[PDB]
């Protein structure tokens, strides 16, 4: 009922006038499309090396809608893999987190090494007499898992290019948060996890390329929110210049300030310790990245983070029309218990389902997608056009393309890899057309 | 076990509740405000699910916060709707709390008292949408000498591991 | 605003009413009426959304009735169920009523009492058919020398701006 | 991607010998293409324009399954739009009516005016430093909207015909309701909502052509109401004629009575300010219209009412087995406020979620429905041969097509009305087409 | 048409009741299997769809058993659960019981009391599970010469003609 | 769109290598495709002669997702009906059984008699000038109705073989149950009705060659029944020899014990009146049926059958991931009332939404049909290779395809038969297939 070739996706969306439809967001053959191609060929988020400390410490976590099971071995390693029992397709695991030294399937009773080996089947001997191969049916395995700081990813793609090759650039700004202090970071208490009625690509094209909203929308908290002497003005009101990074379909963006100063949102015990460790933070990155304490950003498909309030958000895709959001504290190890309860407080107070600023946007996404039922509404083109034709490459030692913080770049940049992942057989055709799209727009 | 009050005070304190409740649902939350003690705390966490051996023993994954509040920042929240710029509730949620199952009993702590019902909230809001929050709840009362009852704590419980609504705007 | 009942008269009313209720659930009609008073009066309205300036003003859009009876009318729907013609009632609905969060209050009047309360009632028809109406209830009942009570209004109020079923064919 | 030549419309219904095939009441691809051709191209009703009387107010109304604002302009026209903002597509409206001066999106700010164009754009200068057209980017607006002696419809297609030859002959028998006395009519007291789980075309075909279920399915109520003196039996018993009218899609339908009288499920009240007022609608439209107080009328696809009790009514079509129903009531505007009351408990009484009438009704459409989810319950035939081959043309002044009351002429007619428009390209071919039609039914 | 009890007896049932639910919502089986009686009496069964003929008459299609224990029963059931081999409560599932509507009545036979109820019981189990059951119940309670109360039946009856949930690993 | 050129059923499943792809438990195609020919072209169960004795009689059922009404006629015959009024198609009949003399349609009136002749037509002169046609339109009907021994099946096709012909040797396995003692048998007490959410082909296949569950998913179960001390050994441990039976989708199994025991959950007044009554079993069918009191059978599609416990178990497909179960107990009629209540309350503690068993069994459909969501779930091959290349036909008596009871070859089959009707457009081509397949798989 889904065929790839009446499939128009170069016709829905127009990057160079800046024009998209909004059929992109509701079509079920879209995203069968994108099931296959882009959750199958592209980086997944999936866990945090300190969540998994000792030899035998499991995760449960999604890649696309596929449940994955992430271990770790008994030499340091790590793996995952996928949760099925190879005979008659039932889940090994159902806890959040543990530790444990085989799976075992409750319909029929097989059991599963660490390492995905078969190690037992009961009554062998009676039930195969002709023999039974174990070595054919272990575990399926993710063929490609790799960790970038402590931050874990996977690919179900081989021909895919490495984790460092395909961050790019944007891991300049994801080593600004993670690599603070010596020693690395870890997460504090807990995961989050909520449900809401839109599609998976409204909160990443906001993640990665929106600041545009933060003025009308959450003009009450900035209002309710600006006894300790702070600015109650947020740093948007001061701020001298303004950066956005658009490119592969990563978005960055923040704003310059003389001094170290989180947003408004934050508590006072975690600006300080922010200003009190502001020497060790210069050193090891540089002034530019140390003094940037607040922005946006968003690594394709669907990782998110802000810098201020220390969140990490994860987006996975349950039908055309829902998704489901996993949120993570995340903060340094060397930071005292105290200053971790803070740092926990300020992110579950500010963002979550009963957070100030979440409530809003998620109310935002509802309501667009309940619009987008009519025949008549999702035919009508919508505007991209935000500082089209500013791009230029800084030359004062910032990587990548850069324009404005108040521009469309990085949302016409995810739109067009979104389009010609959808429409390419090999990563080398995708890579060609990144190259040749580059090239254009820079001149 | 825990010593069961009298019927007098059962009937006083089960009034007291209706109609604080009568108060959030008629959208009076500056009596609602007047209504709490200083000393307030406002309390709602996750919820998860265990190994079999981890429920022998007792431990559980980690959990983190979703409320936690004092007086001020229930000012906040009822301040931040009142400027009318608040898009979550407006228009505003429509709602009803239905409690039962209440259970009183005395504390160390003289003229305090210790409440757990349980609940259902129902909220509807816009047309066509429709959401019911099932939990327990435990209270505490205290009692002044003109005959006025104040709330001080509130710990509330939610029985959904992955919440099914985009938002919480509406205070349990 | 008026004085709350003492107990005992708390226990009665509470009494009567749930016993009205058990009447309607076991498909006792005749004595469901027997139940009411002659100046019955039994309404419900409709629910609307009105902008940010008309709610500080206190205007809303024009609203209608769904519900207007007196006691006759009741006795015509009662009826129509007894001739055996009502496809809507054929074969009969499963109902269950659940009352809560009961205050009760004096009167102006002499032997009338206010009561209010919160309500769940739960339909269940032919097979795989469920559909709950959650919402509140003002009710007014009068005492007879006997010891005996009589209802003398009710006012429905549903939180539904679209209500989500084809027909209301049961009694609130 | 949609295209008719793969589905088999003429194939399914049979209009000379009078069969029906139950698939085109469950068929999503059926359901997609009415959204895009029989709600595209066909008048819909809007409003009343005493809802809107002073400049600045505005309605939120639907159009197939598109929200719509109906506004009242400063020099007295009346303009309808989308509701969508063009900037990512989000709802600047959500009350049921009131008055306003500007609209204003949330989620960014973007404010449009009454009479569309965009007036203002947060931080224009900054956000787009090229320029931007606004107006270009002006709401969406439906181009053809009319009003008919009060009664406002619109369409989204310009080639369509005019609302005047759209209607055609049953234009006489709503000038029947609608000129009774000076001074036209108006709405009393708000709008009833609710949901029923059946298709659009069962309610419509009812109100089409559908006298014959009364006798049975309101057998109950007849005898129950059938106070002050009156007629116990109903209209239908003491008749001598009946006329029907099915023509175009549009069907009417009423019997012949020697004194003006109202159904017997209406109040003393009511029918005495009909007996009362006779002459003056006798004058104004003559003694056939005059004398009809019940009967039932519908207009292509989905406008609804009936004569005796005043009650409009319009369905919204939700998924191919759903549907919104709205209700109105509508009095003479001479008529005194205990008059009008008297009509809106009558109506509300009579008609509604809990009126003795519609409860049947409901449930016999959702009952037809639900058995409808099985292969062989959706492919045996069903029958339309009543009144078969008795039309023709009277020659006592009443124009259109006419046959007795318990006939289908024009359930058939707007089954082949539907069939043409949905296997039409253009309105000419649909014209040909129904003239044909028309040429070969009456000879 | 037997007389209703005072006001202290109907408030140590009401409380002996809510004690016996929160048992169960807290997952300890050893006491509540230690409040019921010897002589338990465990029941439910189904319900059907009749003809309006037969329903004048008095006539229904025939029903069959769905819970029939007795303590042993029950103690088997317990057990089943604690062994830790049970996949249908692995993970166990999160139930609430709601008591509404509570009407007691006396017996022939001295020390013991009628009870009839309306519940509305509530499971979540793993992620994005949620289930009402909502109905009557009857009881009848003993009361020890101690002041201690014991439960010696109970009698459910579930609305649903079809049952719409896979399983019923919960006690009622 | 459904089309047997589009899909690839022969490259979902492999039988001979034993590979089974799980994109034929969640495809839309296949489901509308299988409802088209599988319930389409197959002998399914309705009813028991016991629940409509006398004329007029009437018991409803569902074929498929069709409702059908049974109905005994006045000369003993008995006549299925397809639950439709041939004008506008509602139903005209909702009790669960009851007697009746004729069905009468609320919407309109139209009345039918029990042979299903249209008697009544309200108003027909002045409806129907022309004349209507009764013998036309009278009710669907069930082609096909025959009796097994008290068990009535029906056929929506001509074309298919007779019953006993369809059955073949399963029928001697069913003689078994049904010819224990003289008078045949009778249900005892009402029907059972739930629903999960899983594939009918789940249940189904696990009825028709599994026993290599009870070891594990039963565990507890066995542990704690041991209702008072009995054997504590279930019946696979004693047990010296095992049969499987295999073909034509009909699948079957049980163990060979020494004395006539039934299984440890069945209480102990009904292995009494078991062991009382073993010499007339024996006498009338044989010593190998008459000891087999334990086992599972099944008859493709959707009948299931325990021997110990005496249950009945029909499965009704509801769309792609849903199943709704009917369970009825059936006991021999010369028994008392004392050992027919034993039965009852054994087979509803046993078996049932509470039952003990039934739970896991649910449960563990239930979490693959939620675990088959995404597309590399979905994708990857499960094992079928129990007891592969070992088949072979006894020769000590008993008829059929035997293979060891711990192997898969009726799952195979039934794989095979569902792969061959999905396929094909005939049965004669179905036939030739089945015999292919079967002169191969025996060299
Ligand atoms: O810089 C921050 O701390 C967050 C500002 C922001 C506002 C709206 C979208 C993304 C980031
Ligand atoms: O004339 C009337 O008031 C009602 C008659 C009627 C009967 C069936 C469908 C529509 C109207
Ligand atoms: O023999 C019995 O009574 C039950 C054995 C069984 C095991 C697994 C599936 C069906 C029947
Ligand atoms: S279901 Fe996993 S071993 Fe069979
Ligand atoms: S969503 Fe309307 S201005 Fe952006
Ligand atoms: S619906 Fe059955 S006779 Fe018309
Ligand atoms: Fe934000
Ligand atoms: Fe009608
Ligand atoms: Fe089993």
């Amino acid at each position: 009922m889904t065929t790839p070739s009446d499939l128009n996706i170069y016709q829905l969306i127009d990057t160079q006038n800046g024009r998209v439809t909004p059929r992109i967001y509701t079509d079920p053959d879209i995203y069968q499309l994108e099931l296959e191609r882009i959750f199958g060929r592209c980086w997944l988020f999936l866990a945090h090396e300190s969540q998994i400390p000792k030899p035998g410490d499991f995760f449960n976590t999604y890649m696309g809608e596929d449940a994955v099971v992430v271990v770790r071995q008994k030499d340091g390693s790590i793996k995952a893999f996928l949760n099925q029992c190879r005979h008659r397709a039932m889940r090994v695991s159902y806890a959040d987190c543990g530790n444990t030294r085989a799976f075992t399937c409750p319909y029929h009773g097989w059991s599963y090494g660490i390492n995905g080996e078969l190690i037992d089947v009961p009554l062998e001997p009676r039930a195969y007499p002709q023999g039974l191969c174990k070595s054919h049916w272990g575990l399926n395995e993710v063929p490609c898992v790799e960790s970038y700081k402590g931050l874990i990813f996977g690919n179900w793609d081989t021909s895919a290019p490495g984790l460092r090759d395909y961050l790019g650039d944007i891991a300049w700004y994801l080593d600004g948060m993670l690599d603070r202090r010596e020693g690395g970071t870890e997460i504090v208490g807990g995961v989050q996890k909520w449900v809401i009625n839109c599609n998976w690509k409204f909160p990443a094209e906001q993640f990665a390329s929106d600041q545009y909203h933060a003025l009308f929308s959450h003009a009450s908290a900035v209002q309710v929110l600006g006894g300790d002497g702070q600015t109650a003005r947020p740093v948007w009101e001061t701020a001298k210049d303004a950066l956005q990074f658009g490119q592969d379909g990563h978005g960055s963006g923040f704003f310059f300030t003389e001094k170290p100063d989180a947003n408004v949102w934050v508590d006072g015990a975690v600006s300080s310790y922010y200003r009190e460790t502001y020497a060790e933070a210069e050193q090891r990155l540089g002034e530019v990245r140390a003094l940037r304490l607040a922005g946006h950003n968003n690594i394709f498909p669907t990782l998110s983070w802000l810098n201020g309030t220390a969140t990490l958000r994860v987006w996975h895709p349950r039908g055309p029309d829902q998704v489901e959001v996993w949120a993570f504290c995340i903060t340094d190890k060397a930071a005292s218990d105290e200053v971790k309860a803070a740092f926990e407080n300020s992110a579950t107070r500010a963002f979550g389902p009963a957070g100030f600023l979440e409530q809003d946007d998620s109310e935002n996404w509802c309501e667009i997608q309940k619009l987008l039922k009519g025949h008549r509404a999702r035919n009508s083109k919508l505007c991209l056009e935000m500082g089209l034709g500013q791009e230029k490459r800084r030359d004062d030692g910032i990587p990548g393309i850069t324009n404005y913080i108040f521009s469309e770049t990085a949302a016409r940049g995810m739109y067009q890899r979104w389009a010609d992942l959808l429409s390419s057989e090999s990563w080398q055709e995708v890579l060609d057309k990144t190259a040749a799209y580059q090239q254009e727009v820079m001149k | 076990m825990s010593a069961q009050v009298s019927l007098e005070l059962h009937h006083r304190i089960s009034q007291f509740l209706f109609h604080e409740a009568s108060l959030l649902d008629d959208w009076k939350f500056r009596d609602w405000l007047a209504q709490l003690d200083e000393e307030i705390r406002y309390t709602m966490r996750t919820t998860v699910n265990a190994q079999t051996r981890d429920r022998r023993k007792g431990v559980q994954p980690p959990t983190t916060w979703i409320f936690n509040d004092t007086k001020d920042q229930l000012e906040r929240r009822i301040a931040r709707l009142e400027t009318g710029m608040a898009w979550a509730e407006e228009p505003p949620s429509r709602t009803r709390h239905l409690i039962s199952n209440c259970q009183i009993s005395e504390t160390d702590i003289p003229n305090v008292f210790a409440v757990r019902v349980n609940y259902l909230l129902y909220r509807a809001q816009k047309e066509r949408d429709e959401t019911f929050y099932v939990g327990t709840r435990f209270d505490k009362v205290r009692r002044l000498e003109d005959d006025n009852w104040r709330l001080l704590e509130r710990d509330i419980v939610l029985d959904q591991a992955v919440i099914t609504s985009h938002n919480l705007s509406v205070l349990f």
